[PDB]
């Protein structure tokens, strides 16, 4: 007695041009009363399309829905790299009001290599105990990449961790950051740090390091 | 702006009270409702009321769970969340609609159930250098350390500065504590005329910092 909204696929990835098609099937009949959100990373879900193939006020024609009954689609045409992000489709003939599982558009894009910029702990939070050296790997694609810390050659493990931005809304682009954290005392006991980076984009590996002081 | 109430830390078995208000215009105008978002993926309507012409509804899971009230006097909406577990942690969106227009949500409520206390972040300097700079740009940033719980935002010049900033998702520590970092580039040129500073606010902990990120020196 409960409409599942079942959405596919889950991930879709498309080139900046291309024609894109989310379905969305309903578990009962629910008419034409159904509608369609778009979420940007770290924005609220927001609105398309009502009644299935209804756009509201400034959205964009390349957004389109149609289907009737069980079977409802999205179509995305001329995709572009703002397009990235969460669809939701919606039922609201019935109560509860159901969502589907959602869709996440990723854009394809060329290879683009990363900057690399390395950051020494700062001075700050060397007298508060511990040490943070951060490595920053800025707009590449894809999202693929390994990062190596050196301390004085020996190589680096247990002691970082990663973050990874969501593609860039205008060039679809990745950013990461590679936090090392050590104590104050293990940071002064060695002199060379360094992460070295290896992705798609790079003939060979870049290093980036600095001297303690 | 259905503007909301800011985000919660309540311990298990406390209830929180989240506020929405149309600056502007009065929200009871029109029907008001709840969504809830776990993990920041799969949404679940939790119900309305419409002040005005009824046909207020609940969702059978959250009956018990939720209260759906409304202040005509000062155009505010609100849900009252009891007996909380971790499984209410979620962003709680409030949204007003009107027939075949406006379907406007709110910026969301992050409610974090935890008998953990606050902690308000540290907040450290990424100092532009030779090593932070690929030609004539440059990249520096802060790095928010030890924080809880989330959010935190952070902007750059109060707001003036957006084009080339990347604010990091948070990630755990083993200390059971989030951390994240922002950078921005910047034309290297450019290091020695206008400051540049990072504003990291941390509601639930109630701080607020403004670090001047430059370059390092000796």
């Amino acid at each position: 007695l409960d409409n599942v909204m079942t959405q596919s696929p889950s991930f879709m990835s498309t080139s900046v041009g291309d024609r894109v098609s989310v379905t969305c099937a309903a578990s009962q009949n629910v008419g034409t009363n159904v509608a369609w959100y778009q979420q940007k990373p770290g924005q609220p879900p927001k609105a398309l399309i009502y009644s299935t193939s209804y756009r509201y006020s400034g959205v964009p024609d390349r957004f389109t829905g149609s289907g009737s009954g069980t079977d409802f689609t999205l179509t995305i045409s001329n995709v572009n790299s703002e397009d990235l992000a969460e669809y939701f489709c919606q039922q609201y003939n019935i109560y509860p009001v159901t969502f589907g599982g959602g869709t996440k558009l990723e854009i394809k894009r060329t290879v683009a290599a990363p900057s690399v910029f390395i950051f020494p702990p700062s001075a700050e939070q060397l007298a508060s105990g511990t040490a943070s050296v951060v490595c920053l790997l800025n707009n590449f694609y894809p999202r693929e990449a390994a990062v190596q810390w050196k301390v004085d050659n020996a190589l680096q493990s247990g002691n970082s961790q990663e973050s990874v931005t969501e593609q860039d809304s205008a060039d679809s682009t990745y950013s990461l950051s590679s936090t090392l954290t050590l104590s104050k005392a293990d940071y002064e006991a060695h002199a060379v740090y360094a992460c070295e980076v290896t992705h798609q984009g790079l003939s060979s590996p870049v290093t980036k390091s600095f001297n303690r002081g | 702006l259905l503007a909301q109430s800011g985000p919660e830390l309540v311990k298990p078995g406390a209830s929180v009270k989240i506020s929405c208000a149309a600056s502007a215009y009065s929200i009871t105008d029109f029907t008001i409702y709840w969504v809830k978002q776990s993990h920041g993926d799969s949404l679940e309507w939790i119900g309305g009321i419409d002040p005005h012409n009824g046909g207020g509804a609940y969702n059978q899971k959250f009956r018990v769970k939720a209260t759906l009230t409304v202040d005509t006097s000062s155009s505010t909406a609100y849900i009252h969340l009891n007996s909380l577990t971790s499984e209410d942690s979620a962003v709680y969106y409030c949204a007003i609609f009107y027939g075949n227009f406006f379907d406007y949500w709110g910026q969301g409520t992050t409610v974090t159930v935890s008998s953990a206390s606050t902690k308000g972040p540290s907040v450290f300097p990424l100092a532009p250098s030779s090593k932070s700079t690929s030609g004539g740009t440059a990249a520096l940033g802060c790095l928010v350390k030890d924080y809880f719980p989330e959010p935190v935002t952070v902007s750059w010049n109060s707001g003036a500065l957006t084009s080339g900033v990347h604010t990091f998702p948070a990630v755990l520590q083993s200390s059971g504590l989030y951390s994240l970092s922002s950078v921005v580039t910047v034309p290297s040129s450019s290091l020695g005329t206008q400051t540049y500073i990072c504003n990291v606010n941390h509601k639930p902990s109630n701080t607020a910092v403004d670090k001047a990120v430059e370059p390092k020196s000796c």
